RNA sequence: GCGAUGAUCACCCGGGUGGGUACAAAUGGCAGUCUGACAAGU
RNA sequence: GAGUCCCAUAACCUUUGUACCCCAGAGUGAGAAA
RNA sequence: AUCUGUUUGGUGGAACCUGAUUAGAGGAAACUCAAAGAGUGCUAUGGUAUGGUGACGGAGUGCGCUGGUCAAGAGUGUAAAAGCUUU
């Protein structure tokens, strides 16, 4: 498919700061920060720009739930080029570091993660994007990095946890800009096995408009994953009604 | 603190090595550090059993890096012999991973020590 | 490169001056950029074998400079007529080009007009399309002056002039190694400029 | 889970059925019936000639 | 009843005093959740009335810490103690609106007149002055605290995780990219010393093939007209006379066919020339690093194959810890572009791929690794090499 | 927040009185910053002490239950707290004064034979109580003398008594003909004011803290706001959802109304609705 | 005195043809060096 | 009059020279020896 | 090729039908002149306006207010205490 010598149009995609290659296949693209390296092995693309030697990366659907999410066709991303995005269950650089891509130099991300093993590469990515601010530490309590973030464009949560809820109630009302963006990346499995998926997907947004976010759409990640969705919410403050 | 954790307790490791042994007759198991690897890289493992007594640790320390990117649960058992045992084969085995097959007969089996080994981590 | 020589760590961006490197407002950049500073810390061993990489890089900028010092001494020499009037640099390529002074010598004004741009100048004379117009000279310090068509119009001037003071390097037994006859014909081309410059095509 | 509309109560009353039990019954499983806000402002408009719908709408078994 | 509240910047700390009280039953009423983006009507609610930054960035470390585990650092403890009006433990109490509930204790315990308040009414207030941020400090110099939140946030997350510089193994990539590079400009510019050179005394070149030796005696014979005998047993020192070359080039430059050029072309010859060497023993003082590097960052892995083997293995790989994460088959076909461990030869190169794997793991995850695994691993090599 | 604290299934019988006090008790100081306490009394002839937790400060890091239960021999019928020290007075069908350190009536209050339906602590002069009889009387008492002092009856019943807070000597009374009173304490022989704008019986009254409105709430399903100098009220507020209103109470800052009506919702309303709740440019403000 | 810490798994006559990766050289190829008298001012 | 701006300071093809290669590749996964 | 005549690309746009529009449809210029919409930036800060009308201000005295220490008193508790509450 898309091998070594093969040759593609780049094209912008509808959402800023993400692009589409075009050819046989089609593949979602987003510009390097870093030039000249790949952070998990993924494809890249090098254009001949007047000459500078621009590069692009590929953004791989069945890793990143994000990127699934965007060929799904979600209407609305609040994470744009001058963003800042706070980026919760940050593992490591699979999709972190496709968000600083998209984020571009001007925008920030606030990766937050618990593990320190994953945590080590995510230091080791980050020093590649100056854009990048790592916070290993528990998103279950936001008080212990209140200092380290400030005010926040956008909130990801890809944290599998099943108290998920709480977490990203906490996080918002610290960080979260008034009339700003939430997206959420739900698995059934994780939260109640013993449910099916739409239970569990009606029992998460209902959490979500009582901790005032208005949900404004919902998208189910197949063929890329089973029992995934991914709910996009606005944090409205003054009133959801 | 020590770099084989979470350790299963003796209630817990005998139902993980009743699993793995079924697994093996039913052709669902990956035996070996190696093949365990491979697994996870193709995203087929529904959970992956090491021992904690491997002589030295660090050499199937790569396989909780991978498990956590991927999020797939693991679980250590205290002994390379009773793991290698359960598995079937006539060697210890260190580590050892229960492919994913959604038509297989130990469904509910898997599952049950599936979600104990989440509570766990 | 010579930053890191003067200071090693950024524990002495404290102490250590950057004025004779940098301006004032920019090395009091660094300094402060240096306790701030997100990286992590660095072995004496490390520092020394950076230190020697960056050792190569000043002394690399210095034989850089002493070789630029000899090949205009060089071209001076062998070709004064030709550096006074189009440059030691671009006089350079264009010899090298040819790959020797005689061969040079015995090419048309036109061809030294075009000389470094054959890929385009074949494309364009085989597919009926307007041909290039400046080739390797257009680096030159008259070409640069000129604004506009006037480009094109002195590259031609200057073409022909090198071409002159070329030939007159190349076959001249008795040839005084001053670069008058460049200085000559440089004066031509400059009032060649002066004059087609002065030229204004709005109307006053 | 099942969603309870305004008239169901009504007519359940009428019947004598009650609503989780006459659920189980015609479902052989655990029902959790649910109320919302909008069911429950509908009651409590409709005056006080259903107050008697009212408090059985309030049962804690309805969540 | 909140009248003062405290800050926590990554530049230091900020009290406040809480001029309105805004109103608590209709907290969720919109408009008052919309004075809280109105900059106009929240500077109506609090002012500022002190500020304390950290000295410097090794302070801003150490509070974030105490900040993070609810702990009153003694900058804390002065600011408060500058600012807060004494009070009754019982009668009266001075109230403090502070963000975290852990840190309430802690003040306590040190102020027992300050009342600790951290309700949904006191997080309104210290989102609004996160919201606002430098407007409210009325120009007060609180530098930037974007840039600051990226210094305090790399520094934070590593102590944490304890990142240390013996970890690092980048310093291996450097090297070996490094190394090859030299090894090509040595010969790249050697050729041209032999070329420049060659004009004046073109036999040369072919009396001293070795490029190292030839830029050593150019050095010293910088002209073949010099011919002494004195001379002679100078470049006889020079390598050696085995060869015969120092008879030969005597002989030879008496009666030889370049041309002579001229003293600034020599000039260029001989410092071209310096250029060489210069290059060929700082090759050797990196390669010696490479060595020493390997063994402290990858003992197993660099005893059981090589150091500089191992580093073009961990480059192929793009790091230390992407080389243990492979399977062994993929690290056999990671060094077969370059036949790195290289059909019984084979079957040694597969079962050498699979030591080296594990002697990666080895090294990756261990704080402090040793040789002594190392040590045993390439000895069950050598017992498998014998064998077949 | 508009959330519960707590909550709990306190008496079998109907709740007939609430008050929320500080206790003081004698040999314990009760950590009034993390716990709020309230009495309950109900017919079943039973007044409990509750213990809630609050999360008003953060000073600390639990017993969130029944504290005290004082038996009484005959059913109650109202509750009110001394505001200056523990002592609290139940009203039934006789009207007892209680200490929380005692589990029996320190001291036995009564006109005569006829019972208490409420009664109400002045809220300046500690030491005043006033109660509501079913023979259609309001009877003043006096804990300095720790008796009755005056009495008088009304053509109708009066189901509550509020105390000026900024006036020691008045106090507006509910009555069932459609009218709330306004009285003062030293001359009981005729009204200050006169309310009449409701049409069925007024249940509750209260003062605003200012002293200058008081909010009557009625049978009529409305609830009316008047200015203490003005016999006629200023609005009226209601629903089609709102059954009966049994309660009416001011917020502490005079700006809300809580209402509680027997369809079983306590509703919130604005003192003066055209208000808002938002802080004020001075643009705004003049 | 084994093993999951990993068992097992092109052509032609000792000689010559066929194929692959990397680097360097070529005065080897593509591959052929634009036009030609007017222009600017009063 | 006339494309420097698709590196003629270059790309590609051919020849020669030098050094290596002729097993699977997301390799397979319980045999081997007797 | 005084062969053949389809496809692909450009030029052109009769009739019928369908839709939209209509003092026909457009183009260029700007440190030009107007009438409006949206968003963004800025301490954008009197919850009741300077310490002060010789109607005053400063110095000092007294009263008043605040903090904890000590002593005594009252209550609670005890065999007696210790201990705790105190507008
Ligand atoms: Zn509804």
């Amino acid at each position: 498919g898309a091998r070594g010598g093969a040759k593609v149009v780049i094209e912008p995609h509808r959402h800023a700061g993400v692009y589409i290659a075009r050819g046989k296949e089609d593949l979602l693209v987003t510009k390097n920060m870093a030039p000249g390296e790949s952070v998990y092995g993924e494809k890249r693309i090098s254009v001949e720009e007047p000459p500078t030697k621009v590069e692009y990366r590929v953004w791989n659907p069945f890793r990143s739930k994000l990127a699934a999410g965007i060929m799904g066709g979600l209407d609305e991303l609040f994470i744009a080029p001058g963003k800042k995005v706070l980026y919760l269950g940050a593992a490591s650089g699979t999709s972190v570091s496709h968000v600083s891509d998209v984020v571009g130099p001007e925008g920030v991300v606030y990766a937050v993660e618990f593990s320190h093993r994953p945590g080590r590469e995510l230091i080791s990515m980050a020093k590649k994007r100056p854009n990048i601010i790592p916070i290993i530490e528990d998103a279950r309590h936001p008080q212990k990095y209140r200092m380290l973030i400030g005010m926040v464009d956008c909130v990801f949560a890809d944290v599998a946890q099943p108290d998920q809820a709480r977490i990203i109630a906490l996080n918002s009302h610290m960080f979260l800009k008034d009339q700003g963006g939430v997206v959420i990346s739900i698995k059934a499995n994780c939260i109640d096995s013993t449910v099916d998926a739409e239970t569990v997907f009606a029992r998460e947004v209902q959490k979500l408009r009582e901790e005032r976010i208005k949900p404004l759409e919902q998208l189910t990640l197949e063929p890329y994953e089973r029992d995934h969705c991914i709910v996009v919410g606005r944090y409205m403050r003054s009133g959801l009604k | 603190n020590p770099k084989a954790f979470p350790l299963a307790d003796a209630a817990l490791t005998q139902q993980i090595l009743d699993v793995v042994q079924q697994a093996a007759n039913l052709r669902q198991l990956k035996k070996g550090a190696n093949e365990a690897t491979k697994t996870l890289n193709r995203g087929i493992s529904e959970f992956i059993i090491m021992a904690a007594d491997c002589e030295p640790i660090e050499i199937l320390l790569h396989l909780p890096l991978l498990c956590e990117d991927k999020n797939v649960p693991y679980v250590f058992v205290p002994s390379r012999v009773a793991l290698g045992r359960a598995c079937g084969v006539s060697r210890p085995v260190i580590a050892a991973s229960i492919t994913t097959n959604d038509a297989s007969a130990i469904k509910t089996q898997i599952y049950a020590v599936k979600d104990k080994i989440e509570t766990l981590l | 490169a010579r930053i890191i020589l003067t200071m090693g760590i950024r524990s002495k961006a404290s102490e250590t001056d950057l004025s004779e490197i940098l301006p004032e407002e920019i090395e009091e950049r660094v300094k402060t950029a240096a306790e701030v500073s997100m990286g992590t810390e660095i072995t004496q061993t490390d520092l020394d074998n950076i230190n020697a990489l960056a050792e190569q890089i000043v002394e690399f900028a210095a034989y850089r400079e002493q070789l630029s010092n000899y090949l205009s001494a060089r071209m001076k020499a062998i070709a004064p007529n030709l550096t006074q009037l189009v440059g030691e640099l671009v006089g350079a390529r264009l010899i090298a080009h040819s790959g020797s002074l005689i061969s040079l010598a015995k090419s048309p004004a036109s061809t030294i007009q075009i000389l470094g741009a054959e890929k385009a100048l074949f494309r364009a004379l085989k597919t009926k399309h307007d041909t290039p117009k400046y080739g390797l000279l257009y680096h030159a310090s008259l070409v640069g002056q000129a604004t506009g068509k006037n480009k094109g119009k002195i590259a031609r001037v200057l073409a022909a002039k090198a071409a002159v003071s070329l030939r007159y390097d190349a076959l001249a037994e008795d040839r005084d190694d001053s670069g008058d006859i460049g200085l000559e014909s440089r004066a031509k081309v400059e009032n060649r400029l002066s004059q087609l410059e002065g030229r204004d095509l709005r109307t006053t | 889970q099942v969603l309870i509309d305004t008239n169901f109560i009504n007519f359940s009353i009428q019947k004598k059925v009650d609503i989780v039990r006459g659920m189980m019954d015609c479902l052989l499983a655990k029902c959790n019936p649910l109320i919302t806000d909008c069911v429950m402002a509908e009651l409590e408009k409709l005056g006080p000639k259903y107050r008697i719908a009212l408090k059985l709408a309030r049962d804690p078994r309805i969540k | 009843p909140i009248e003062y509240l405290l800050f926590e910047e990554p530049t230091g700390y900020a009290v406040f005093k809480v001029k309105l009280q805004q109103d608590d039953i209709g907290s969720r009423l919109k408009e008052v959740q919309e004075q809280i983006n109105d900059f106009g009507a929240f500077t109506k609610l609090i002012e500022l009335v002190s500020f304390a930054p950290f000295k410097g960035a090794a302070e801003a470390l150490e509070n974030a810490n105490d900040i993070s585990e609810g702990l009153v650092s003694e900058s804390l403890k002065a600011i408060l103690d500058l600012n807060l009006p004494k009070a009754s433990s019982k009668k009266k109490n001075i109230t403090l609106a502070i963000s975290d509930k852990n840190l309430g204790p802690s003040i306590k315990e040190e102020f027992p007149y300050v009342d600790c308040i951290s309700n949904e009414l006191a997080q309104d207030l210290i989102r609004g002055v996160r919201l606002h941020g430098e407007k409210l400090f009325k120009g007060l110099q609180s530098g930037d605290l974007e840039r600051a939140q990226l210094g305090l946030g790399h520094a934070y997350s590593r102590a944490k995780v304890k990142f240390s510089v013996q970890k690092n193994d980048n310093h291996i990539i450097q090297a070996i990219a490094l190394l090859d590079q030299l090894d090509k400009d040595i010969n790249t510019f050697a050729m041209r010393v032999k070329e420049w050179y060659g004009w004046h005394f073109p036999e040369l070149a072919k009396l001293v093939p070795d490029n190292y030796t030839f830029a050593k005696l150019v050095l010293f014979i910088k002209d073949k007209a010099s011919l002494n005998d004195d001379s002679l047993h100078d470049l006889a020192a020079l390598l050696n006379e085995d060869s015969g070359i120092a008879q030969r080039v005597i002989d030879n430059a008496r009666i030889s066919m370049g041309q002579d050029i001229s003293e600034t072309d020599m000039e260029n010859v001989c410092v071209f020339a310096q250029r060489v060497a210069s290059l060929a023993d700082y090759r050797r003082q990196l390669y010696d690093y490479l060595c020493e590097k390997m063994h402290t960052v990858a003992p197993n892995l660099s005893e059981l194959i090589g150091e500089v083997i191992g580093a073009r293995l961990i480059s192929h790989a793009g790091s230390l810890t992407n080389l243990s994460k492979q399977a062994a088959s993929t690290v056999q076909i990671l060094g077969a572009e370059k036949a790195l461990f290289r059909k019984n030869k084979g079957r040694i190169s597969r079962y050498l791929a699979n030591k080296c794997s594990m002697a990666s793991r080895i090294d990756n995850y261990s704080e402090e690794p040793s040789n002594v695994f190392g040590s045993v691993l390439k000895k069950q090599v050598e017992q498998r090499l014998e064998f077949y | 927040t508009r959330e519960e604290f707590v909550s709990f299934k306190a008496h079998y019988g109907l709740v007939t009185g609430l008050c929320v006090t500080q206790p003081r008790f004698h040999d314990k100081k009760p950590d009034l910053k993390s716990q709020n306490f309230m009495l309950s009394c109900s017919d079943d002839k039973t007044v409990k002490l509750w213990s809630i937790n609050v999360d008003d400060y953060s000073n600390k890091n639990n017993e969130e239950g029944l504290i005290r239960t004082f038996d009484g021999e005959s059913a109650f019928q109202g509750i009110d707290s001394h505001r200056e020290n523990s002592t609290f007075a139940t009203g039934g069908a006789k009207i007892h004064l209680w200490d929380v350190n005692r589990l029996k009536p320190v001291s036995d209050l009564s006109w005569g034979a006829d019972n208490i339906t409420s009664l109400k602590f002045n809220q300046n002069e500690t030491d005043i109580l006033a109660s509501t009889g079913s023979d259609n009387s309001i009877v003043l008492y006096d804990l300095r003398t720790n008796s009755p002092t005056q009495k008088i009856v009304q053509t109708m019943r009066t189901n509550a008594i509020c105390w000026n807070p900024m006036e020691a000597f008045n106090f507006v009374t509910a009555n069932e003909d459609h009218n709330a009173y306004y009285y003062d304490m030293r001359n009981l022989s005729r009204s200050l004011n006169v309310f009449k704008d409701h049409v069925s019986a007024v249940m509750d009254v209260d003062f605003s803290p200012t002293g200058d409105e008081i909010v009557t709430g009625s049978y009529d399903k409305s609830i009316r706001i008047y200015k203490t100098n003005h016999g006629h009220s200023r609005e009226i507020y209601h629903t089609k959802r709102m059954q009966h209103v049994f309660q009416v109470k001011y917020s502490m800052d005079s700006k809300y109304i809580i209402s509680g009506s027997d369809d079983g919702n306590v509703r919130l309303w604005r003192s003066k609705a055209w208000e808002r709740s938002n802080v004020k440019t001075t643009r705004e403000k003049n």
